[PDB]
Order: structure tokens, then C-alpha cells, then sequence
């Protein structure tokens, strides 16, 4: 299913059908994406299970050769990094950087805390390591100088923001999708009715709360206006 | 060993591990280390390849090959006389008089001999490699089952310290590894019908042979014939 | 039963009789499909039990030969893939790809993660492997080049979205079913009385909820109009 | 082994596993791997096929057959003298006897430069297809069934989908049938006990049966002490 069906079954269950309503679809797109990450972390962090194929998003990345700090010679070897910032993956799935083919290539996405001591084994010196820096870009690393010829990679993980990874989405075979609401929502259908009920209960209470309607240079909420 | 050691690449072990849906985030990078931690812990000498290389000693020192792991024997290139081991604490160090048996000593990528200027033959053991620079593992499905269980044992230990695996699942994996890691030890060690003839000749000797190390252990398994009078 | 026997039982238990209503059949098809996926995960994913023959759907697939990454020579061997995207499977039953004959052929539906290291045994070099890629397609992989002469398979599974798999359904002996509501609903009849009760409860409360009935450029939902 | 090894295909074992409705998601691709592990874990040499193949030694090295798993013996082709085992560390390395062999890869290292040898080895029996062929003995089939059921139920127990009283019962039931299959296939026949009864009963002992092709191991000692 798409974003459009999930927005408009939260809205049509709340009956926010009027154009002049206080809670827009932009309230829901925020509250669906945050309650998705809340719902995935409560099911899949207690013990390890299978994540289905549906909670994941594949984003395409373009890499550029960047130095360690600047153009100085005694500062270290250079890296690769994505041109754009990368969404923060959740730590409950199988993140995977693959060279636009899922069933091929060994590019290993690791933690940022491990990557500063990596590749020192002699049988691990041709492997391309990944992590998302504090800057927000996915950095690439090897002891092999062949790795600096990568131009395009993809990235399949459980990202925190469903909205962030929908904008960096891989281009389809027909073409790129213009609207956000026409892209597939990354959650299993077995979690959609717990997801709808939480967002609706979040916004059913505030839906009938009084508004500061009077323009009197005065707070009118203590009088239930 | 009874069976032959056929070689298969490392992605055979990820056919078997990712049959388990809890181990699907295993990688080649994670499987390369856990294979080498396993091969070294098991220490079966039939997994290594036997190589012979002649190096030249400069001044009680020689430069050792790169792929070496362990030396079976060193000998002399001119005599064939084998070298034993250096028990001397004071090998190439001269007294101020500026003053018997060849011996050697190996620490890193250097060999420390008791001979000054001579060529030596080193019979060592390496890891067999692929087209890639990766280790090449045996084909025996006792080895592949207990390597599957070892990688499953160290991964499940990481999940148990996090709290993502019940204690009875690790305790069963530690048990099932423990039997197959003994059964793999008994498989790769117990001599063949062909290799028990080489022990029948060594063990049964009317006149004992106690200098096989001076040769290249060549006549260790040779039959000791006795004339009839 | 069909979708129509299941749609109109929720519509009649809610007494949604009039065409001038807020909650259409399209609201009910969404909630009947997302709760079929929810009830099947709640029942059959805790411990292993028998799934009946009822919760399954067979979808027909036509296979096309695609390259690995592009038309390059050194990129790897080729694949097959379906022409259309495939519905995501629930991990509770026996998913099974069969060449239009359920009792013949060994095509092994595996995970996307296993399929990058597969068939390296000398006794498993003739077995075709399936997985659903992050692109959304079903890719086929074998070391035997005879597998590229497949033109049609089928796929029996417990899919997540029931509506996504009834649109790709296999053609019948008489002919195809043009109306979606005349196709069979994929759930066991011992799961329908808990399934109908959840869809009604999700819609019974919001059925009698007030609406912004007035066109006054102002939200009338706090005032319960 | 008393009984005979009649060969049946691999899908006979999935007649029996899919009798159990927890095991119905099995394939043949799953059954091939768990059967080859079983053939290795039992190691019973009456399940392999004895084959003989001669090869040519080029320079202390010869190319080995494809389906070789375990070599019974290697003997010289011109004489018949069997080769024992290479205890040497310095085999073909020269500085500046009795034949022996050593085999790791698809390569056999002899101690002889240019000869032909006879290799007696053991292979798996295959089908019309290139698939292994299991014995029909229901002692073998009941403990391969319980093996695949134990490797499957271990996976379901790791997920939390099987009570530990189910896995404890299956591990116990297989471990008796693992000993029963190890005993059915090892215990000698009536025809094979006489080959031991002729070897044990020996006044003048024969300690040179490996030099011949283990031929006269059950030949009788007809010792007229006169």
C-alpha cells in the first residue's frame, strides 16, 4: 500500500474531511513516520526475529572521493562519501549496501565505532566498509585502492524516517514518482492496524479540544472558548 | 585422515548458515574471521598445504616466506642433515676469545640458525587460497557442519549478551557444537588403512629406529625386514 | 466465500445502507485486507502450527531475462525476473513456486539474503532459487544455464496484502474474474468471526462520530457539529 | 553388514518427513544437504561405492578422479606392490626407496617419478540425475528422517516455535536410532565373520596383508604340522 491509503484511513477514521480543519495531512505524515519507528522498535528489539521484506527501503546513492580532513598529505588516506545525507538506520534489520544488484558484491555496512580500527586482517583488506558519520554522510573505506572507483551504490535497511528514505528512493523502471503520497509505505500489513489505532488515539483527543478563537489580545483557553 | 580433503570456496558456509533466519545478517567479512578462528582452534594439520622452500642464511639469519604458518622441519641444502631447535641463549654472540650441531629458531618473518652462510630447505604449512585472496575450506560435511555451528555459537553468544536469545538456545548451541567439534577432531586425526601401515612399521621393530628426525622422517613408516638364519 | 460476502457483512453489521454514506466498501476492503494480514500473524507466527489450504493464493508470473546490473560483460551472470512486482509473503506458511503444476518441479523460494551465496554445493547446482528483491520483483538464480528457458511459473503463498495478490491471480478454466469482489477471500472460515468483529469495532465508534458539517471557514469539530 | 544395500532415490525420505505436518515446508534442496551431512556423520563404508581407477604419475604427482572421497589403497600397476603413506617432509625436494603416497586436493603426491598406479577409492552412487542415492534399509531411513527432523526442530526451537520437551524427545529418539544404524551397518555377516574367523585363528601369523591388495585376509591357515 501507499502513503495515500494510510494517510486517508487515519484522516477518514478521524473525519478530518473538511478543507478548513485544524489537523492537516502533514500532521499525519509526521505522526505515521514517528509511530512507525516506535512500533518497529517495540516488536523487534526485545528478542531477535525475522523482519519481513516490507519494513525495508532501498535508496540509491552516488559517491564522491573526499579526503580525510583536507588536501594535506600527512593526514591519512581518503574515503568515499555520498553526495547527500543518509537516513539513520534502525538497528533491528539487515542493512546492506549493494552495487545496484542485491545478489552480488560484498560491501559491509558496519558501526561508526568499529570503522576506525578495521581491515587490519590480511584476509579482509579488499572489503569495502560503510558507516554513517556524525556528519550524516555514509562513508566508505578500504585498504584496497580499487574501491575509490565506485560511482553508484544502493542501500537497503530499516531507516528511522520513512519520509527521508522515500525522497532518496531508487528510480523505478517506469520512472521517478513525483508525489510523496504515491510511494509505498514501508511497514508490514500485520502492523498497520496497530499503527492506525495509535495515530488516531493520538489525534482523537486533541481533535475535540477547544481553540483560542477570540482575537482579543488575551488567552481564551482558560475559559474554554 | 580417512577421507580426501576437497576444497570449496567460502560461500558454501553461507548456504547453510542463512538457512537459519536468525543468522541472516552474517556476511563474508564475518565468515572470513570466524573461519580462521575455527581452523586455528581445531588445528587439524590436513587443512594446511605442504610447501617446501629454500632460503639462504646471511649471518645466522634468513628471511622467511610470507604465507608460512608453521615449520615441520628445516634441513641443510648440501648435506640433507636436518636441524633441530636452538636451546642456546647466546647463539651468534661471541666471547672475547672470539670463539657443533646445526639448530634453528623462528620468531617472526626471520629464522635464527646456528650456521653462518648456507642454504636451508624449509618444509612448512600455509593456508590454501582461492582465485581471490581468501581461505579455501575443506569439503567434508563434518567440517562444514561444525563450522556452521561454531559461527552460530559465536553469533548467538553476542545475542545472549545483548539479551536477544533465551539461555536454553545458547546452551543447546554450545552443546551441539561441543559434540561436533570433537567428532571433527576424531575425523581429521584417525589414520587411514594406508596410514596405519606406516604406524605398523614404526611401532613393530625388533631393532628400534630412534633417528628418523636426522632424515626427513622419510623412513618413519618403513618395514624393518629381518634375515632368516 | 468471496470478497462480496465479506465486504457486505461488515457493511450490514454497521448498517451502512445508503449510497450517501461516509464509509464506502473501499474503506472496508482496506480494513479486511490489513486485518487478514494481522490475524494471520497473530495466530501463526508465535509457534509453528498447520496453516490450512484456505489462507493461500496462487499468482501467475511471466518471467523475463534481465542482466545483473547492466549490459556489461564482467558484471556477473544473468537472471530471470517476473514482468510485474510480486506481493510480499508472510513468513508463516509454505511458500512454493511451481511451474503451473503443484506436484512437480523443485524451485526453491528462499530469502533475499541467502540467495547471494547459493548453489555452491556440487549437488545443488541444478536448483532454481526464488526471492523477492528490494526492487519488488521475484528473481531467479541457478548455476545451470537451462533455467533461462522458463517462461511461466506460479506462486502459492500466504501474502501480506490479500488485495495485491488477487489482482495477479491465475486464470480459471472458464475465464478470468473481472470484478475483484467476485474473487475468493483468502482466509480460513474459522478466522472470519474474529476478523469481522475487529473490522466492525474499528469502524463502529467512528461511524457515530461528529463531522465538520458547516462551510464556515472554521473547524466545527470542537463544537461537535 | 548383514543386509543388502538396495538403492532408492532421495524423494523417498520426503514421503516420510511430510507425514509430520510441522515439516511440510521441506524441499528436496533441503533434503539433499541434510542427507550429505548424514552420510558424512555416520561414515558407514557400505553406503559408498567401491571403484578402481588407474592414473599416470608425471613428476611425483598425478591427477585424481573427480568423484574420489576416500582412497582404500594405492598400488603400483606394473608390480602390485601397495603404497603405504608419505611420512616424508621433503618428498620431491632434492639436495645439492619404498614407495608411498599422499593426497590432498585433486592431486596425489607419490614418491615415484614416472609410473602408473591403481587407486581403489569410494564414491557416492548417483542417479539418472546428478543426485545421491540412499539405501532402502528402513533402519537407515528412520534415522535420516529423525536427523532432518532434528535439524529442523532445532531451528524452530531457536525461534521459540517448539517446546523444549519436543526437542528433548526428538534428540533422544534419534540418538538411539543413530546407534542402531551404526550397529546395523558395521556388524559383520555370517559370510564376513568367516573372513575374521580365518584371520583371528592363525598359528603362523600373517602380518603382510597390505602388500597384497588385502586379498588373503580371510584365507585359511592349512597348517599340517608334519
Amino acid at each position: 500500500m501507499t502513503y495515500n491509503e494510510l494517510i486517508y484511513m487515519v484522516l477518514d477514521e478521524l473525519k478530518l474531511s473538511s478543507d478548513d480543519s485544524y489537523y492537516t495531512p502533514d500532521h499525519v505524515i509526521f505522526l505515521l513516520v514517528k509511530y512507525r519507528s516506535f512500533l518497529l522498535k517495540q516488536r523487534y528489539s526485545d528478542i531477535k526475529k525475522q523482519i519481513p521484506d516490507s519494513d525495508y527501503q532501498s535508496i540509491c546513492l552516488d559517491l564522491i572521493e573526499v579526503p580525510a580532513i583536507s588536501g594535506e598529505p600527512c593526514e591519512g588516506s581518503s574515503y568515499l562519501r555520498s553526495k547527500n545525507k543518509v537516513p539513520t538506520t534502525m538497528m533491528i534489520g539487515n542493512p546492506r549496501v549493494y552495487p545496484m544488484d542485491f545478489y552480488q558484491g560484498e560491501i559491509t555496512y558496519i558501526s561508526r565505532d568499529r570503522m576506525r580500527y578495521v581491515g587490519y586482517n590480511k584476509f579482509l583488506r579488499n572489503i569495502i566498509y560503510c558507516s554513517k558519520a556524525p556528519d550524516g554522510y555514509l562513508y566508505f573505506k578500504s585498504w584496497n585502492p580499487q574501491f575509490l572507483h565506485l560511482e553508484k551504490v544502493s542501500f537497503n535497511a530499516i531507516f528511522e524516517d520513512a519520509k527521508e528514505a522515500s525522497e532518496m528512493a531508487c528510480p523505478e523502471e517506469n520512472g521517478t514518482i513525483c508525489k510523496l503520497e504515491d510511494k509505498e509505505f514501508p511497514i508490514e500489513d500485520a502492523l498497520v492496524p496497530p499503527l492506525i489505532e495509535l495515530v488516531v488515539k493520538e489525534l482523537r483527543g486533541p481533535e475535540y479540544s477547544p481553540k483560542d478563537e477570540d482575537n482579543n489580545a488575551k488567552d481564551d483557553l482558560p475559559d474554554a472558548r | 585422515m580417512v577421507n580426501n580433503i576437497n576444497w570449496v570456496k567460502l560461500p558454501v558456509i553461507l548456504d547453510r548458515l542463512l538457512r537459519h533466519p536468525l543468522l541472516t545478517d552474517l556476511n563474508l567479512e564475518t565468515a572470513i574471521q570466524y573461519t580462521l578462528d575455527f581452523i586455528s582452534a581445531m588445528g587439524l594439520p590436513n587443512v594446511y598445504v605442504d610447501k617446501i622452500e629454500t632460503i639462504d642464511i646471511k649471518e645466522y639469519r634468513g628471511e622467511l616466506p610470507c604465507d608460512l604458518i608453521s615449520i615441520n622441519q628445516v634441513r641443510l641444502h648440501k648435506n640433507g642433515i636436518a636441524l633441530r631447535a636452538m636451546t642456546d641463549n647466546f647463539n651468534a654472540y661471541p666471547t672475547h676469545d672470539h670463539k657443533g650441531e646445526p639448530s634453528f629458531k623462528t620468531q617472526g618473518r626471520v629464522i635464527f640458525t646456528s650456521i653462518k652462510h648456507e642454504k636451508v630447505d624449509i618444509s612448512y604449512k600455509a593456508i590454501m587460497l582461492d582465485d581471490e585472496g581468501l581461505p579455501l575450506i575443506p569439503d567434508n560435511p563434518i567440517f562444514l557442519k561444525t563450522l556452521e555451528l561454531y559461527i552460530k555459537k559465536e553469533w548467538f553468544t553476542i545475542l545472549f549478551d545483548m539479551g536477544k536469545i533465551s539461555p536454553a538456545v545458547l546452551n543447546n548451541t554450545q552443546q551441539e557444537y561441543a559434540f561436533k567439534a570433537g567428532q571433527c577432531n576424531n575425523e581429521f586425526v584417525i589414520p587411514s588403512v594406508s596410514e596405519m601401515e606406516a604406524i605398523t612399521n614404526m611401532w613393530n621393530q625388533l631393532i628400534p629406529r630412534v633417528t628418523e628426525f636426522r632424515r626427513g622422517f622419510k623412513n618413519l613408516g618403513d618395514k624393518e625386514y629381518i634375515r632368516v638364519h
